[PDB]
């Protein structure tokens, strides 16, 4: 049977320049619109009506500035379909509603399903295991919690991150102020893998071009390797010996040095990520109620965690009104918490 | 001997022309006063 | 196209300049043109600093810092740090500019004209990198042109109109020193203080005296230490404990390089003498106490009894003590009661801070200079909005002082990183496997298993 | 909104005159005020005594009255306290005092009108911002 | 090799400058045009300098319903005089 | 066979199970010193009045903290950056109060990491290896002394160096942030490229030649006994790992020589990491990140707040609320 499936598949599997395949009708049309987007915005879209923001090249903001920010509060969790009953078919309120935010967020979405799918997809070709596509179940989880169940949790898209250099540090701020993000244990984790995985990269790194056999006679040791060669182009016996005597333990098995490698941030990145699903809904690592009773009763006792207590305090009164301009905070002077002279 | 119009072809297209007018829509930017 | 590509040398084109190891005449080249370029950079940049320059102004308030140099020599200032004559830098600059030329010219010269190697062509000015007597011949040489550089500004400051003094009695001025400090104690015990607060080493020294008698002590001692140099050869210890090559000596330069730049950044960012805050602006502990004098002064004058202002911690709102018992300013500026500079100690007695003093001495001239100092913190972002990184855009200012310590420690920085890739380079091709570990003849497997 | 002259006009004396200013003469104005008077009074507070402001309301009630061209440009020319008891000359920048406050040595006349209508005009587009301090940053 | 002609045999030959020299100022020209005529404010709906706020007015018009939030941004506009 | 031949014989000897070598020598005492005055502190350290308003702050375990809370506590601020040993108190209580233990700590861990690094290049050249892996090194050394001791001497006090603790290392960064801005600064935005990328390249390479090993063993056992210590072949297949990642991206975005590809794993991260400890080192002087407050402006003067302006507001709050009792005058200028 050589019929029209069998064709196409012919077709979309020739060995080209840049590979397609049956992931590419998914994967290219979603991050060509995501990416495009996300140019169209930061270049020419406001946030005047849903933030209070300028957004834009065109409004004056630079590459640090700009963004493609989230909608308005009042939509809620709307997909904000450029046909949909907001927008109602025109492009030029679709975008002042923040329709490019929910635009480049899910065509973003199924744009890294078709990038996981190409993975499996050219791996299965060329006939090898499928752990890079494995590899990357853990930016996936990282985007879907972040930028999808954290703000289905809040009260609307408003809250998500917004798609810009600065708006993400404010993304940052705002997690330490509200949800004391940086003592959530998950969190923690994350950060762990993230610093581990770039020791690994570097170690490993630094490892095997300072035990390089001589395999070439230049002074630029790139040249002595053929990528067909069958010998280790470095020595696992003098690294090994290098790391027992300097770190008291050393790595031995080649191969589980480098599923490891795989291991460590793959994990720390699943584990921030089930950190984030729980500020979906506040459920928060905010206190030590231990701690609490304690200074409550105690007006001498005074530790670095209710020293930085009084910092998200200060956060969110200090934030609050032009972050949230949606709910028309008016604080007045005094009652801002503030210490002495400052 | 080669071909001129590949999917090669169009993918560097749908990049690199956008991008050539983006540049000079952020270029006129630059001189635009309040 | 001698050792000009990568089978010839053995070096890629990203390391091209190890080609030149063996090739004086043209290394010879590169450092000549390389000279140029600092002396073309400090001389256009001059040229530039002046033609941007409104002598009303500050000095630090305008993005200069190579004026500041040329004004604390001496030239086309007077009383108060006022710039009276311009003239003196164009000529600093100009001259500059006009010499690069003559470096180029030697630079491009030797480095594409003249003769590859040296040593065919003078025995006098070729070398072996091995050669331990000709190397430190060389190295003698030098020193005796760098103890010839150190008197030129003793010179400057005994004979050739003086030096800015800021510290000189009625409010800074150009002052000729006549009796600069020889006392080996006081020159050499700079030496021997801890770099710690309160003592900072040597970038404590506070007076012109001392400066210019260090630069005299300075000057013979790299002249004796040329001689030295030029009449002997390594000894046998010394010979035992380096490595000698090119890279090797290139390697030591750039530990000495690293170590002077992080002493300069200190130096740039707390002396107030050789740096005076009349052309860099005050430094930080400087503008933090002058925060603390200004209200201080305010407050006075509103009627407060500052001697006993007890503020909310129970330290005193604007005095109390140090550690050891000195009067000095309060709140968080109690970090910086080391600080000394010329508008503050006139309130200074025994004690510290005089309480009398304070009551009935202080001049609208030490209220004035507190009030610019406060306003002229060395804070600021990098696109140069002068103040907190909480304040609004108007104010286009960052300090020299900022400038200066951020570029030189980033820069030292390098450079001993650059230490540490040379020397261990060094050492791994002196003993021959800096290429890597040879198969047939694996260190390792010749050693005992270590369990 | 748009930088209108019902903006750029202010009261030119206490008597109710009022003057003009062109867009011109008001950026001007904000150029000078930041070469000159920044360093301590930017946003329109005073950083060395945070007590008095550049606030039209506080102007309004010096003495003499300062909520106006000429009461601005006489004080700098001759600033005085709040309650015009004492010249601060030789503490505040003035042509009085250009000998020791050098950077204004270059200012002119014209320059002094300039600076004065930027500081009555700014808080008509920038309301309690100006004089405000951090809290309305 | 995948069988496309090299890009460095492509960007050295005659044919291509003569095609690109045309194609990427007139792209680069028409991308100017499009903000300097003012046609991308009307496209995209963005405020021009003197179009956020009304003369007078220091409120956002923020958008606070999610079904006529359309005629509430026109509304908003028509109140700029 | 003399005494101190023997002794130099044993320093520098490739069969110690830890090798010492004359860097070691100083760097053993150094880093006891500093571990076992960092344990006795962390579980039974007094509280210390960091910031010399006599306003003590409690970091061990003993006096009310946890894991998570406890810290060895910064010295106080009125001692700023004066030398404070033990010999400079009147007694232990006073050294304690003070918050005398930083400063043991931290001299002896700076002295010893620096000779960690020495340690590394000089057992590397006893085994006859190439010498750069105390350079990678470099980029964790050089952080640990931005925050310990580059960034107290611009500030003027050690009281501002980083506290030797979990929450008191969050305290350091949200200061920081309000000091510096530093989220807008490009040092630590290349930082965040260095670790981020760090980490992406690390699952990269580990993902790629794990999914390339050879087949050398049954499903029932480990895929890791079919590598064995010391083996002469590689053990997975490059040229296939070229060969999918290639098409996944294209052809040229692929490495398929092992000892650059293994440059670019070490270059990257090192090369970020030095740049974001060059960041908190010159923010140490105060040149501090992008600040746009109020850089865009509309036609009549109003301001058009950015996102920019936003993260403003939130250092504002950190700014108001740190050291809540330690300011008596306006501006917080160190
Ligand atoms: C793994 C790899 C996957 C790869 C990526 C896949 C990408 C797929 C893209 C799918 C996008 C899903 C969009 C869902 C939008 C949504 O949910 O929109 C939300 C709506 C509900 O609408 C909300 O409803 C709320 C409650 O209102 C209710 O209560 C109100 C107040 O009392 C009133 O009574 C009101 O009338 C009443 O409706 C508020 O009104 C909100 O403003 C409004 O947005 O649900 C709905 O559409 C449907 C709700 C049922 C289905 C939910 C399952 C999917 C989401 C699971 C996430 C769990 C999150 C919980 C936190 C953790
Ligand atoms: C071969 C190597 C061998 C190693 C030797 C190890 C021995 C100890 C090493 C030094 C340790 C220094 C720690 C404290 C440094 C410091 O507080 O430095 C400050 C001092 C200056 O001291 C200050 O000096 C001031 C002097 O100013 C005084 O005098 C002035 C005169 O105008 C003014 O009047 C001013 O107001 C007045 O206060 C005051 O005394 C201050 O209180 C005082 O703090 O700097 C100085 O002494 C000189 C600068 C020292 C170098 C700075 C260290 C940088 C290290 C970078 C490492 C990077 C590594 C990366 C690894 C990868
Ligand atoms: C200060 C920077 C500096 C200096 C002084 C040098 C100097 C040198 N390099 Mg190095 N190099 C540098 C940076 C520098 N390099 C950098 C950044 C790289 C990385 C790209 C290299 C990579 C590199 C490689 C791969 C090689 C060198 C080589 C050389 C030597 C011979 C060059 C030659 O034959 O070119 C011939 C070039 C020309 C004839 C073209 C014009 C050159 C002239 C000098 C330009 C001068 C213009 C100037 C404005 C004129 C002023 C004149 C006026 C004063 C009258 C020479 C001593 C070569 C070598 O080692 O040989 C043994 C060599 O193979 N370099
Ligand atoms: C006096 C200082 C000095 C001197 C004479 C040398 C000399 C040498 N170095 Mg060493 N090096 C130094 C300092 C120095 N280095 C420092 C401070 C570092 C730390 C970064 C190094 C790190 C280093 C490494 C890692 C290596 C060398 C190597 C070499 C050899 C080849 C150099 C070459 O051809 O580069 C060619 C020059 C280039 C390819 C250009 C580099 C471009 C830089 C990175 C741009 C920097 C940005 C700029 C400052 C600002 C932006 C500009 C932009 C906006 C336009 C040569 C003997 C090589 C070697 O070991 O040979 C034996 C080698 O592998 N050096
Ligand atoms: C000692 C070095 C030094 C210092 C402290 C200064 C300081 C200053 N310069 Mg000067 N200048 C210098 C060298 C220096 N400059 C050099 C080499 C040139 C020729 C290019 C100039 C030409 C120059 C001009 C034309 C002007 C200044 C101006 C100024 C002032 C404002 C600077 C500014 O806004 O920066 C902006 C900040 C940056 C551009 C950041 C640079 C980041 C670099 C690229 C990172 C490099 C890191 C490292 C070196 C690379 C390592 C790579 C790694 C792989 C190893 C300030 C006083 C201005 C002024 O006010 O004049 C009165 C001005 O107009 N300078
Ligand atoms: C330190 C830098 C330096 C060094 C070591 C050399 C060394 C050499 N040069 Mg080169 N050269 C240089 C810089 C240098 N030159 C400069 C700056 C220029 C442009 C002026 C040249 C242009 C040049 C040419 C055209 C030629 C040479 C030649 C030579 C060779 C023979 C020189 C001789 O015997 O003169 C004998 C010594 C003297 C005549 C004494 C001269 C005293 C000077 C001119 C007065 C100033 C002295 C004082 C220390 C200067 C302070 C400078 C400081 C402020 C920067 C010798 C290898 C020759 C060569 O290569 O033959 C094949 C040759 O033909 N040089
Ligand atoms: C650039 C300047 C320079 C350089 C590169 C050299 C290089 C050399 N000198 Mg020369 N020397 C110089 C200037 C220089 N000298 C000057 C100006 C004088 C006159 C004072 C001398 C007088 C002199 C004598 C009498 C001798 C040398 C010798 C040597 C050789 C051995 C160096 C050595 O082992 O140091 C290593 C340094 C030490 C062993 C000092 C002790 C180690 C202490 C504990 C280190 C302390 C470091 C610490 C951080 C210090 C910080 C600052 C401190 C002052 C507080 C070497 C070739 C020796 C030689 O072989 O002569 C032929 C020798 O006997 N030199
Ligand atoms: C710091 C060194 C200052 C500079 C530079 C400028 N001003 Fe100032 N100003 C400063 C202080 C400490 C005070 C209070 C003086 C007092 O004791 O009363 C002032 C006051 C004014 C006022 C009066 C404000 C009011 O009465 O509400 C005005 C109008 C004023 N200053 C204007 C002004 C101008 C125009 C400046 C640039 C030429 C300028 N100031 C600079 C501190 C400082
Ligand atoms: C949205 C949307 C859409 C789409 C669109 C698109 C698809 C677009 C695209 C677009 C694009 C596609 C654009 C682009 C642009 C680009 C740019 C703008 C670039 C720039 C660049 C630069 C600027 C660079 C820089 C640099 C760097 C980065 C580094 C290196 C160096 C240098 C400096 C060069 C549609 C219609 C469907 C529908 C509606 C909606
Ligand atoms: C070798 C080599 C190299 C290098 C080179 C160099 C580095 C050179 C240098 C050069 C130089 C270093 C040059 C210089 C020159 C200069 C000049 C030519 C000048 C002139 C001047 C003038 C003309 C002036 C004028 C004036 C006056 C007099 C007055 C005022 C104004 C004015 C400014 C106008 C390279 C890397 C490329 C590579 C290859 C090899
Ligand atoms: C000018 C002046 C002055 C003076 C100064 C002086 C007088 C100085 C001196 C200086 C000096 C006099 C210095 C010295 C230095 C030294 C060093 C820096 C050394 C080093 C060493 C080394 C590095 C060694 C090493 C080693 C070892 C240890 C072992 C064996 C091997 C080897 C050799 C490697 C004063 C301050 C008064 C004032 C101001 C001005
Ligand atoms: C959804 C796609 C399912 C394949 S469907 C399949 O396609 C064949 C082509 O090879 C035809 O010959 C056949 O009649 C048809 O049923
Ligand atoms: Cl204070």
């Amino acid at each position: 049977e050589r019929g029209w499936f069998d064709i196409l598949d012919d077709w979309l599997k020739r060995d080209r320049f840049v590979f397609v395949g049956w992931s590419g009708i998914l994967l290219f049309p979603c991050a060509y619109l995501a990416l495009g987007g996300w140019l169209t915005g930061t270049t020419f879209v406001t946030s005047w009506y849903t933030h209070g923001l300028a957004s834009s090249y065109l409004e004056g903001c630079n590459f640090l500035t700009v963004a493609v920010s989230t909608p308005a509060n009042s939509m809620g969790h709307s997909l904000l379909l450029l046909w949909g009953p907001e927008a109602q078919g025109d492009f030029t309120r679709w975008c002042q509603l923040g329709g490019l935010w929910t635009f480049i967020a899910l065509h973003g979405a199924f744009g890294l399903i078709g990038f996981m799918l190409r993975q499996f997809e050219i791996a299965r070709l060329v006939g090898v295991r499928p752990y890079n596509a494995i590899a990357f179940s853990a930016p996936i989880a990282v985007f879907v919690s972040v930028f999808l169940i954290y703000p289905l949790g809040q009260s609307s898209w408003f809250f998500a991150p917004s798609f810009g250099v600065a708006a993400i540090f404010r993304f940052l701020l705002f997690f330490q102020g509200f949800h004391n993000w940086t003592l959530n244990p998950f969190h923690m984790m994350g950060v762990a893998g993230v610093l581990g995985g770039a020791l690994l990269c570097a170690i490993h790194g630094a490892t095997v071009e300072n035990t390089l056999f001589q395999d070439g006679e230049g002074a630029s040791t790139f040249r002595a390797f053929n990528p067909t060669q069958a010998e280790e182009t470095y020595s696992m016996v003098t690294a090994n010996r290098f790391w027992s005597q300097i770190f008291g333990i050393a790595f031995s098995n080649k191969r589980w040095l480098h599923f490891f490698m795989l291991f460590v941030p793959v994990t720390g990145l699943w584990m921030s990520a089930i950190g984030v699903v729980g500020l979906a809904l506040n459920l928060r690592s905010y206190d030590f109620i231990s701690q609490e009773i304690r200074a409550a009763e105690d007006p001498e006792f005074e530790t670095f965690y209710t020293k930085n207590l009084l910092l998200n305090e200060g956060i969110r009164a200090w934030m609050a009104p032009q972050d949230q301009p949606h709910e028309n905070f008016v604080f007045p002077e005094e009652v801002l918490p503030r210490g002495n002279a400052l | 001997s080669y071909p001129i119009f590949t999917v090669r072809w169009v993918a560097v297209h749908t990049l690199a022309v956008p991008t050539i007018f983006f540049l000079g829509a952020i270029a006129a930017m630059q001189f635009i006063q309040r | 196209a001698t050792n000009r590509d990568q089978e010839s040398s053995g070096f890629a084109w990203w390391a091209g300049n190890a080609r030149l190891i063996n090739l004086s005449g043209k290394l010879l080249g590169a450092h000549v043109a390389h000279a140029g370029l600092i002396v073309f950079w400090a001389g256009a940049m001059t040229l530039f600093e002046l033609a941007h320059f409104i002598p009303e102004k500050p000095m630090y308030e305008q993005g200069l810092i190579l004026i500041p140099h040329i004004a604390t020599l001496g030239w086309g200032v007077g009383p108060g740090g006022e710039v009276v004559d311009t003239f003196p830098f164009f000529v600093v600059g100009v001259v500059h500019l006009i010499s690069s030329a003559v470096l180029g010219f030697g630079g491009v010269y030797h480095a594409i004209r003249g003769p590859e190697t040296l040593e065919e062509y003078s025995s006098f000015f070729g070398y072996d990198w091995k050669d331990k007597n000709k190397m430190t011949t060389i190295l003698g040489f030098h020193l005796i042109v760098l103890g010839i550089g150190a008197l030129l500004l003793v010179a400057k400051a005994m004979f050739f109109g003086g030096l800015y003094d800021t510290w000189a009695p009625g409010g800074g001025d150009v002052r000729v020193i006549t009796n600069p400090t020889l006392d080996p104690r006081v020159i050499f015990g700079y030496l021997l203080k801890s770099p710690f607060g309160g003592e900072g080493w040597i970038v404590s020294v506070n007076n012109l005296e001392d400066v210019v008698g260090g630069h005299i002590w300075i000057g013979l001692i790299c002249i004796a230490g040329g001689i030295w140099h030029i009449l002997t050869t390594p000894f046998g210890w010394a010979r035992r404990a380096f490595i000698w090559s090119g890279e090797a000596y290139l390697s030591y330069s750039l530990g000495a390089l690293s170590m002077m730049g992080f002493i300069a950044t200190c130096f740039v960012w707390f002396n107030n003498t050789v740096y005076p805050s009349e052309f860099y602006g005050p430094t930080g502990p400087e503008a933090s106490q002058a925060q603390a004098m200004t209200f201080l002064i305010r407050d006075q004058k509103l009627g407060a009894n500052v001697g006993s202002a007890q503020g909310p911690t129970g330290l005193g709102k604007y005095l109390m003590r140090s550690p050891t018992g000195e009067i000095i300013f309060g709140g968080e500026t109690m970090r910086f009661w080391d600080f000394r500079g010329p508008w503050l100690e006139p309130l200074r007695g025994p004690n510290g801070l005089d309480l009398n003093k304070i009551k009935n001495d202080i001049q609208p001239w030490q209220e004035r200079r507190a009030a610019e100092y406060m306003t002229h913190a060395p804070l600021g972002s990098l696109n140069s909005v002068g103040g907190v990184a909480t304040e609004i855009n108007s104010v286009n200012f960052v300090s020299p002082r900022s400038w200066l310590a951020t570029s030189h420690f980033v820069l030292a920085f390098f450079f001993l990183v650059g230490h540490l890739w040379h020397a261990g380079r060094a050492r791994a091709a002196a003993a021959g496997f800096e290429k890597g570990i040879d198969r047939e003849s694996e260190p390792v497997l010749s050693m005992p298993s270590l369990d | 909104a748009e930088l209108t002259p019902e903006v750029l006009t202010v009261p030119l004396n206490s008597e109710g005159k009022t003057i003009t200013l062109t867009e011109k003469q008001y950026l001007e104005g904000k150029r000078l005020f930041q070469y000159a008077c920044a360093s301590c009074h930017v946003g329109g507070i005073t950083k060395t005594n945070p007590s008095l402001d550049l606030r039209t309301e506080t102007l309004a009630l010096a003495t003499p009255p300062r909520d106006n061209i000429e009461g601005l440009v006489d004080y700098m020319k001759n600033p005085t306290t709040y309650d015009g008891e004492q010249e601060i000359a030789e503490v505040h920048p003035s042509l009085r005092s250009a000998d020791i406050f050098p950077k204004m040595r270059n200012l002119t006349e014209k320059d002094l009108v300039a600076i004065a209508g930027h500081i009555l005009v700014e808080p008509k587009i920038l309301g309690d911002k100006w004089g405000g301090g951090k809290v309305y940053y | 090799t995948t069988g496309e002609r090299p890009f460095s045999d492509i960007i050295t030959s005659v044919r291509y400058w003569v095609i690109h020299s045309i194609t990427i100022p007139a792209l680069f020209i028409a991308g100017w045009l499009f903000v300097s005529t003012g046609l991308a404010y009307d496209v995209f709906g963005t405020p021009r300098p003197d179009s956020y706020y009304a003369q007078e007015q220091r409120s956002i018009p923020l958008v606070t319903d999610r079904f006529e939030a359309k005629q509430q941004v026109e509304t908003f506009l028509e109140q700029l005089k | 066979a003399n005494l101190w031949e023997r002794f130099c014989n044993w320093v520098t000897s490739t069969d110690n199970r830890l090798y010492v070598g004359w860097f070691g020598v100083i760097m053993i005492p150094t880093l006891l010193a500093a571990t076992i005055c960092f344990v006795i502190a962390f579980i039974a350290a007094p509280p210390v009045d960091i910031d010399g308003i006599r306003e003590p702050v409690s970091g061990s375990l003993l006096y009310g903290n946890n894991i998570i809370t406890g810290a060895v506590v910064p010295s106080s601020n009125a001692i700023g950056l004066h030398f404070y040993p033990i010999w400079e108190a009147a007694s232990l209580d006073e050294w304690l109060y003070n918050g005398g233990p930083y400063q043991l700590i931290i001299f002896h861990f700076l002295l010893g990491a620096s000779c960690y690094m020495g340690r590394q290049w000089e057992l590397s050249y006893r085994l006859g290896m190439r010498p750069w892996i105390c350079v990678a090194y470099s980029a964790p050394l050089a952080s640990a002394f931005a925050v310990f001791l580059i960034y107290p001497i611009g500030q003027g006090s050690f009281s501002d160096g980083m506290p030797l603790g979990i929450s008191g290392t969050f305290n350091f960064m949200i200061v920081f942030q309000a000091e510096h801005n530093i989220l807008m600064h490009p040092f630590h935005q290349l930082g965040v490229a260095g670790v981020f990328g760090g980490a992406l390249f690390c699952a990269m390479h580990g993902s790629l030649v794990t999914s390339s090993l050879i087949r050398e063993t049954t499903e029932t056992e480990s895929a890791n006994y079919g590598y064995k210590f010391g083996q002469e072949e590689e053990t997975y297949n490059i040229v296939a790992a070229h060969g999918y990642f290639g098409r996944l991206i294209f052809q040229y975005a692929s490495f398929n020589n092992s000892r650059s590809l293994h440059f670019f794993l070490a270059a990257w991260p090192v090369v970020g990491v030095w740049f974001a400890a060059l960041g908190i080192s010159t923010m140490a002087f105060n040149l501090n990140g992008f600040n746009f407050n109020h850089s865009v402006i509309d036609a009549k003067g109003n301001v058009i707040n950015t996102w920019a302006d936003i993260i403003n507001r939130a250092n504002l709050g950190m700014e108001v609320m740190h050291e809540r009792n330690a300011h008596n005058f306006p501006l917080d200028l160190a």
